[PDB]
């Protein structure tokens, strides 16, 4: 997208986002990323929204997908199948992952920037983890750890326990937790404990903002909920 | 278990 | 696709509508065309079900686009998108037009795999117009027609008047003279009349045909509904 | 006014 203005990649985005064509809107906040412009508060969510839902809709495929490989190992098409769309994937998550090496991440002074992207960088590669099998799950695991750590850290220290970044990024670790190390009781106390700072700082909030948090502290109790 | 949406915005 | 057997192509065109990964679907089916061999009724579902969720998901985001267009005409960047969606949906259609042509209809010679690929032919000219605006909306317009009135004079003289294929091909050909052809009264009657001759044959079918009738049936009456 | 769905089979 070289040739076209960082503006008009934005004004296009955002009308990728209206028409659901959302790998439109990927490659568009690609090319303004690749600006070298740091991104806006509005500007990293177009970025997220777009690459959350190209890799959603594969990240569903490949469950379809590898449940069906899975019921019939009780041809060589569902297996190559699955590994065309896995690898295609991949291939998504290591493009988002090199927007974040290159190089918003190393740009990010700010707690909310920083914060923000740390927290994609962790779960991009929660998503690589996902379907990891080889010599190499843990190293991503470990990836996917440390990132969400770091997250997590600068959160504690620079942001209220109800900064919905801040929300989110714990509930995403937790899910991490859960679903891909294996710490069931991890994610429940960092769920449960989150919720609970939330709750006891949601007194400071306008009714905008408490809307905002409570929301998300919804999420972290409805998956306390099945977990319990 | 759901993480965050995050596909609206 | 060259290198994959037909088989394999089919095989992967179910999984990856079981996985609603559409424009796979196309690609694979596309593939299994160009392998030369006349496709099976089912084969033909699977030709249509793809290209027409690839399609229907470029002209929902096209409205889109062009609604926006028509709010700010009361930068450039909402025409020029419109006018990549535009274009990319108009090559889909010339493609499976294609397809049509090069050579699955002059090999059709069975009523049922003849009236299909002509209604294929009507329905995606009928795209094409949906978006034409220049000196060839007209000529468009009665390449629909055209492909629609011989599949509606084959099916005539040659199907039931509960034909699945029958019905469906006339709802298309009445939404035809409605929505492209400016012609509602036209539509009005192709839909009632053939209704009502639908209802008079329901009688001869089984439990299972009689459930695949009636409902195209009650499209028809859903636009009758709507149209009157 | 609906055409033919058609988008599942
Ligand atoms: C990581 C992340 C992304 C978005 C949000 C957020 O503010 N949302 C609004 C309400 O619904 C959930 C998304 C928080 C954290
Ligand atoms: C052109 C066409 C395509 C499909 C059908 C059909 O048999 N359907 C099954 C029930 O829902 C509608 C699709 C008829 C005509
Ligand atoms: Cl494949
Ligand atoms: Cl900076
Ligand atoms: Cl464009
Ligand atoms: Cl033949
Ligand atoms: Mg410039
Ligand atoms: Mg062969």
């Amino acid at each position: 997208m070289g040739s076209m203005e960082r503006a008009s990649l934005i004004q296009k985005a955002k009308l990728a986002e209206q028409a659901e064509r959302y790998e439109d809107m990927a490659a568009f906040m690609k090319g303004a990323v690749e600006k070298g412009e740091e991104l806006s508060c509005e500007e990293r969510n177009l970025l997220s929204v777009a690459y959350k839902n190209v890799v959603g809709g594969q990240r569903a495929a490949w469950r379809v997908l590898s449940s069906i490989e899975q019921k019939s190992n009780e041809g060589p098409e569902v297996r190559e199948y699955r590994e065309k769309v896995e690898t295609e994937l991949q291939g998504v998550c290591d493009t988002v992952l090199g927007l974040l090496d290159s190089h918003l991440i190393k740009e990010a002074g700010d707690a909310e920037s920083r914060v923000f992207y740390l927290k994609m960088k962790g779960d991009y590669y929660r998503y690589l983890a996902e379907v990891a099998t080889g010599d190499d799950k843990k190293r991503i695991i470990d990836s996917a750890r440390s990132a969400y750590q770091e997250a997590m850290d600068i959160s504690k220290k620079e942001m209220p326990p109800t900064n919905p970044i801040r929300l989110g990024l714990a509930l995403n670790f937790s899910v991490f937790h859960y679903e891909i190390a294996n710490s069931p009781e991890e994610a429940i106390s960092l769920a449960k404990t989150t919720f609970d700072e939330a709750m006891a700082d949601l007194h400071t909030l306008s009714e905008d903002s408490y809307k905002d948090s409570t929301l998300i502290m919804q999420l972290l109790r409805d998956n306390l909920t099945l977990w319990t | 278990a759901g993480s965050i949406p995050g596909r609206r915005s």
